[PDB]
This record gives C-alpha cells, sequence and structure tokens, in this order.
C-alpha cells in the first residue's frame, strides 16, 4: 500500500 | 509618537542580533514598538526572533501586525508562512506563500517556500518546478539550490552531477565560515562528497538551534542521581522516540523493551507521537515497565521535568534529526547520561549527547573524528531486527518444480507448511549439506492448480482443506498480516511470474529508495550486468518518477530496457517475502540499505557491499561480518563487480553462499534480539559504572 519510510526533519 | 527615535532603536537591536545576544535585541525592538507602534519593520524583526525562540504563538501576532501596517510586505507574508508551517498549519502557510507571490511576482523566497511544502507532501516534480523558478529569480540562493539538489537526488536526475556536487561543497564551505546555518540538512549530508569535518559541523549547528529554543525557559541545571538506591538497585533507561508505531524503528527494536532484565533494569518509553493504534504501539505499551505519552506534553519544559521526576539514569535518543524529533528534551539534560541509538545514522554533533551506540565495523577507531559523541561499541553489530518474531513463516520454505530444481522461482511459506506437505503424495526433500533442507513439490495436478491460481490472478484456493494464498493479495486476505502486525495464518505462494521476472535468469535486486543510487553505483551495476550475460536487475518504483530517469541513464550505458525491472512498492510482509525470489542483492555503496539490509538477509538472499567512510555507508558490511560472510564485502569498486559476477556465473558457488546465509540468519547473533538486548545491557552498565565513579564520558571498547 503506502510506505512508512524514515522521513527527515524540517529546516 | 517618534519614528526617528524608533528607527535607530531598530538599528541597535539589529546589532545585538549580529553579536548573537538575542534577549537584549528583543528588549530594544519592544521599546522601538512602544515609541512608534505603527512601525512595520520592527514588528517583522521582533516576530522573526520570537520565531527563533520557539514562541510561535506570539511571533504570529506580530507578523500579522506588520502586514496590517504595510500590506505590500511580501517578505512578511513569506515569514508568517514559515511560522504557520511550524505550527502544523500547512493550509494557512500555503495561503501566505501564494498570497506573497501574487503581490510580488518577482520575489524569490516565497517560491522556494512554496516548493518546500510541495516537497513535504511528496510532490516532487512540482517542487522542482518552483525551486527552479526561485533560482531564476535570484541565482545566488543557497537554501533553494540545496533543496533542489536533494529533489534531483530523490528522482535520480543526474544532469550535471559533478558540477552540482562541487557547488554544494563550495556552498557549505562558505556558509560554515561566514558563520551561518548551512543549507544542507544533516540527515542528507551523508549523500554528498563533503569532508567528515563538514558533516560534523553541520550537525553542530542544528544542535545549537535547540539551545536557543531552551534558553527562553531559563531552567536551572538538573540534579542527577549518583547511585541506584531510590531506583532500588535498578538502572532506569528511557527510550525516547516518535516512532513507537508503524515505522521502521519499531520493526527493528519492538521486542527489546520487553526483553530487558527486570532485576537490574527499569524501562521507560517516551513516545513523542500519538497512538496510531497499530500493534507495534500496543506491544511496546504492554511490555515497557512504563509507557509515557509525551505527545501530550507539548511544552518541552514540563516534558523534561517529567523525565527527571521519573529519575532516569540513561536517556536514549532514537531520533536524532528525523521527523518527530524533539531534541530540546535532550538539550535540557534531564539525565546524567544520554546516548544516540539506532534511529539516526550519523553524529548529532551536539554537546548534550554523550555517547553513540555503534560498533567496531561501523565506526572503527580512526574515524572517531567524525562523531561529536564518544563511541560505545556493541560486541558485533549495533543493528538489530525483529524479523525472527515478525515473520517466522519465512523461517522455512518449499518450492514447486516445473522443468533443474531452483530454490527461488515458485516459493511456499506458511506456519502450517509441514502439515500440508504431509498431506501430499509425492514430496521429494532436497538436502542442504553443511538438520536442514528444502522440500520440493513435483508437477502433479495439485502444483498445476497452484500455478493456475497465480496465473489467473485469483485470491486463494483450497487443497486438502489447507488454505493457499496468492502472495499479491495478502492485504485482502488479512490486512494486519500484510503490515507485519500479525503472523499470517495461511500458506503463501510467491512466484517470479507475479513480478514479471524471467524464470531462467540471475536476479540482482536492490529494494532501497532510489535516492541512494548515484551514477557510479549505476555504472558499477551496468558493468556487472554486462559481464553476467543472462541476468536482470530488480528495482522499485520508489518513487515512480525516478524510473524513466534511470531507464535513460541505463540506455546511455548500453542496457536494453529488458535488463532492469521495476516493481511497485509493497506492504512490509510482501516486501520481505518477495526477496526470496532474487538471487543476489547489490547494495548501494553511497548509503547502505539499513532496514532493507536486514530484510533481504532474512529472506536468505546474499548481499554484496562496499563499505565507505560514513557510518551510513558502513552498515551493510557490519551486518554481514556479524552474519559471518566476509567474502561479500568488497574493498573497492573493481572487487565488488568481481564478487557479483562470480556469484552470477558460478552456480555452484552461489548455491553454497545462498545456503550459508539461509543457515546463519538463525545461528549468528544478527537476528537474535534476546542476546542483543543482553549486550546492550552490559554496555549500559559500563556507561554507568564509569559515571558513578565520577568520570566524564569517554570511549567504550570493552
Ligand atoms: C539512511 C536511513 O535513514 N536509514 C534508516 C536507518 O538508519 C534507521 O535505523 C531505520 C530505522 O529507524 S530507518 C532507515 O533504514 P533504511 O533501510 O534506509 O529504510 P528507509 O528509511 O528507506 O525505509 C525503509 C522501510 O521501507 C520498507 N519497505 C521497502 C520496500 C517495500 O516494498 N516495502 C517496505 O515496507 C522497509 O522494509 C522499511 O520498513
Amino acid at each position: 500500500g503506502p510506505v512508512f519510510t524514515s522521513r527527515s526533519a524540517a529546516g | 509618537s517618534c519614528p526617528t527615535h524608533a528607527d535607530s532603536l531598530n538599528n541597535l537591536a539589529n546589532i545585538k542580533r549580529e553579536q548573537g545576544n538575542i534577549e537584549e535585541a528583543v528588549r530594544l525592538y519592544r521599546k522601538a514598538l512602544e515609541v512608534f507602534p505603527e512601525f512595520a519593520a520592527a514588528h517583522s524583526n521582533l516576530a522573526s526572533v520570537l520565531q527563533q525562540q520557539g514562541k510561535l504563538q506570539e511571533a504570529l501576532m506580530h507578523y500579522k501586525e506588520a502586514i496590517r501596517i504595510s500590506p505590500t510586505f511580501a517578505d512578511a507574508y513569506s515569514n508568517m508562512g514559515n511560522t504557520l508551517k511550524e505550527m502544523q498549519d500547512v493550509q494557512g502557510a500555503l495561503q501566505c506563500y501564494t498570497r506573497a507571490i501574487q503581490i510580488n511576482p518577482a520575489f524569490a523566497d516565497a517560491h522556494s517556500n512554496l516548493a518546500s511544502i510541495h516537497k513535504d507532501s511528496g510532490n516532487i516534480p512540482e517542487a522542482i518546478a518552483s525551486y527552479r523558478t526561485a533560482l531564476k529569480l535570484k541565482p545566488d540562493f543557497p537554501d533553494a539550490y540545496c533543496n533542489l539538489a536533494h529533489c534531483l537526488q530523490i528522482v535520480c536526475d543526474w544532469t550535471d552531477y559533478d558540477e552540482r556536487m562541487k557547488k554544494l561543497v563550495s556552498i557549505v564551505a562558505d556558509q560554515l565560515e561566514k558563520n551561518r546555518l548551512p543549507s544542507v540538512h544533516p540527515h542528507h549530508s551523508m549523500l554528498y562528497p563533503l569532508s567528515h569535518g563538514f558533516r560534523k559541523a553541520i550537525a553542530e549547528r542544528h544542535g545549537n538551534l535547540c539551545l536557543d529554543k531552551i534558553n527562553v525557559l531559563h531552567k536551572p541545571p538538573y540534579e542527577h542521581p549518583k547511585d541506584l538506591k531510590l531506583s532500588d538497585g535498578r538502572l532506569r533507561v528511557g527510550y525516547v522516540s516518535s516512532d513507537f508505531g508503524n515505522h521502521p524503528t519499531s520493526h527493528l527494536m519492538q521486542s527489546i523493551p520487553g526483553m530487558h532484565n527486570p532485576d537490574k533494569f527499569e524501562v521507560f518509553c517516551y513516545a513523542l507521537s500519538p497512538d496510531d493504534g497499530t500493534n507495534f504501539r500496543v506491544k511496546v505499551m504492554a511490555e515497557a515497565n512504563h509507557f509515557i505519552d509525551l505527545s501530550q506534553i507539548p511544552c518541552n519544559g514540563k516534558a523534561a521535568d517529567r523525565i527527571h521526576q521519573d529519575g532516569i539514569h540513561i536517556l536514549v535518543n532514537m531520533n536524532g534529526y528525523t521527523k518527530g524529533a524533539r531534541n530540546e528534551l535532550f538539550a535540557l539534560r534531564p539525565a546524567p547520561i544520554q546516548a544516540m541509538w539506532l534511529g539516526y545514522p550519523g553524529t548529532s554533533g551536539a554537546l548534550f549527547m554523550d555517547y553513540i551506540i555503534t560498533d567496531q565495523e561501523t565506526s572503527p577507531a580512526e574515524v572517531a573524528e567524525q562523531y561529536s559523541e564518544k563511541l560505545a561499541y556493541m560486541p558485533h553489530t549495533f543493528f538489530i531486527g525483529d524479523h525472527a518474531n515478525m515473520f517466522p513463516h519465512l523461517k522455512k520454505k518449499a518450492v514447486i518444480d516445473f522443468k533443474h530444481i531452483y530454490d527461488n522461482r515458485i516459493v511456499l511459506n506458511g506456519i502450517d507448511l509441514k502439515a500440508f506437505l504431509d498431506s501430499l503424495p509425492d514430496v521429494k526433500i532436497v538436502k542442504m549439506k553443511c538438520a536442514l533442507n528444502m522440500p520440493v513439490i513435483p508437477m502433479n495436478t495439485i502444483a498445476e492448480a497452484v500455478i493456475e491460481m497465480i496465473n489467473r490472478g485469483q485470491i486463494q484456493i483450497t487443497i486438502n482443506g489447507f488454505s493457499i494464498s496468492n502472495g499479491l493479495a495478502t492485504t485482502q486476505i488479512n490486512n494486519k498480516a500484510a503490515t507485519g502486525e500479525e503472523v499470517p495464518r495461511t500458506i503463501i505462494v510467491t512466484t517470479r511470474s507475479q513480478y514479471g521476472l524471467p524464470e531462467d535468469a540471475i536476479v540482482y535486486c536492490n529494494f532501497n529508495q532510489l535516492y541512494k543510487i548515484d551514477p557510479s553505483t549505476l555504472q558499477m551495476w551496468a558493468n556487472i550486468l554486462k559481464r553476467v550475460p543472462n541476468s536482470v536487475l530488480w528495482l522499485l518504483r520508489f518513487p515512480a518518477v525516478g524510473e524513466p530517469n534511470i531507464q535513460q541513464y541505463a540506455q546511455n550505458m548500453g542496457l536494453p530496457q529488458n535488463r532492469i525491472i521495476f516493481s511497485p512498492v509493497a506492504p512490509k510482509e510482501e516486501h520481505v517475502r518477495r526477496g526470496q525470489l532474487a538471487d543476489v542483492c547489490l547494495d548501494t555503496p553511497l548509503c547502505n540499505g539499513h532496514t532493507t539490509g536486514m530484510d533481504v538477509l532474512w529472506a536468505g538472499t546474499p548481499m554484496v557491499t562496499m563499505p565507505g567512510e560514513t557510518l551510513a555507508s558502513r552498515v551493510a558490511a557490519s551486518q554481514l561480518t556479524c552474519l559471518g560472510c566476509l567474502e561479500l564485502i568488497a574493498k573497492n569498486r573493481q572487487e565488488y563487480e568481481d564478487i557479483a559476477v562470480k556469484l552470477g556465473t558460478d552456480l555452484e558457488y552461489l548455491k553454497k553462499v545462498r545456503g550459508k546465509v539461509w543457515k546463519q540468519r538463525i545461528s549468528s547473533p544478527l537476528f537474535n534480539t534476546k542476546q542483543y538486548t543482553m549486550e546492550l545491557e552490559r554496555l549500559y552498565l559500563q556507561m554507568w559504572e564509569h559515571y558513578a565513579a565520577g568520570n566524564k564520558p569517554d570511549h567504550m571498547i570493552k
């Protein structure tokens, strides 16, 4: 289905 | 009433911000606004520092004011936007950015900000478009340039790659010296050819961004325990993560809190995210000695206090600079000892973090340079995975014969496999020499009924009352099993024909996100493919728009379309299971498969790697040496290609190595979470003994 990746923080 | 007075006050505050002395700057702005209340620029400056202070609440109100006074202030719209974004109000932020661009078509920053929203949503071609617009409008724009660079990376647009890279380094190098916040995100810094010196320095700066947000709270240092007496002989470990839920982190370590020894350890888990209601969250809540939902204590002040009251000795950061992180907690130093672990694959570069849990192979002593923390070594690998517990149905396989006898063309797994096989007339049992073996179903009427289901694309069938399931339809049979939250209760058939893979070919795979590939990595693979005549490369549409791009660069290296095959992304369980179909896995040397590494290895699929110099490029090596397969580790590009080719051309050698992986995933320490937990415990105690004897943090190499 959709994936759960490691996502990066906000800058 | 005086604007001339107010004006110079503003200039004087602008000066205190230069010298970094923020709290004075604020006092001046406030006076400037008290002398002349209708002063646009002051409201705007006051706002942009309150934002820096994490006081978004108030900062927004001042931006609003500036806009009210001076409505042609495109710059204020853009910054108000940033504020709304940080307040989790995307829509509102977006309205600002658009509103600004309308007011000033020629205003660069708003275009860049707009592209950043697009990026966060996964809209990449839309993001690229807007970044390019911004760079046309203002050609020297580090922030936009670097963000663009990362998108291009994400979809594998390698146009002008070497220039791009040289220019990135050149941009960081400048920003570091000029003493500003670098445009490259720390989590990305690992993808580009910067010095290790630079990578660390970038991390440093983002560490400091925290300190600013906490000086506002004016908290006295905390009083840490010096003995285990109030905690009753037990050491108190706190795991802090935004990822107790359906997230890789949980897929690795969910069993660990449960496995700690309660005589010596008291386990506290601090969730930074709300309950998504998945079993991963359920299990951790049920097994940790104490589960604390910090997603409902948004003030970093009270959150820190809470940790301190719980009386934690060792606080473990599993986020670093990932999404959901709240490193402000760590910056407040509520625990005497604070370590990085598992979640983030780089140095934090920050003062408040004492150790980083890693290992000999991932971080050998010479490269201590590149970490701000002190190394703490696990005996084998610092990596771990729950596969043993999550996917026991893949502990054993069985194949159907259709022809030669192949271990990976049509595969069956299931908890009740043995029982089904015994219901069958004619089952031949291929020995795997040097207790182990793989049963083989011969091509009778039953086998045919199974291919039938597969070819026709049906959901499932019944055979002697056993339930048989199509590997592609798990999600409809039982959604919880497809995600990894349950173990499947049926028998699952997995075939190459399902993914349009040649029945009679050597299959090299890589299941990582495409951003991890660069032109050398691809060249390298092209080489391998040419030398192994009858073979394919199996990749994922991750994301899909990257496919057309790779296809291109492959054609330029002389490879027909036929030679690379793309499958769609799949639910965890299917993803793990279908690795059984490959022959070998080629690992991206720029940045290794981490979770992905464990996933192929669990499938029993050998993986070739070339360890680089960053932590992120050294992990697969570390996983492999722990498994005990030193002959899959290349010293250079040439050697990597040779290992891959040998494996593709020498079918005897392959079978030997494949078989060696299939055994060692059970027998080695790699997938053994109990043993892992215990080493982690030994390690914790060392860290404490050392601090208890009154010492500052220092390296731990046994
Ligand atoms: C470089 C980097 O950030 N590394 C991180 C590590 O440092 C962290 O310790 C890991 C745990 O926090 S996360 C991360 O590890 P990576 O291996 O890069 O995984 P990434 O973040 O791309 O997504 C992998 C997921 O996609 C899943 N995946 C993949 C294909 C598929 O079809 N289905 C699927 O679920 C995979 O099964 C996984 O479930």
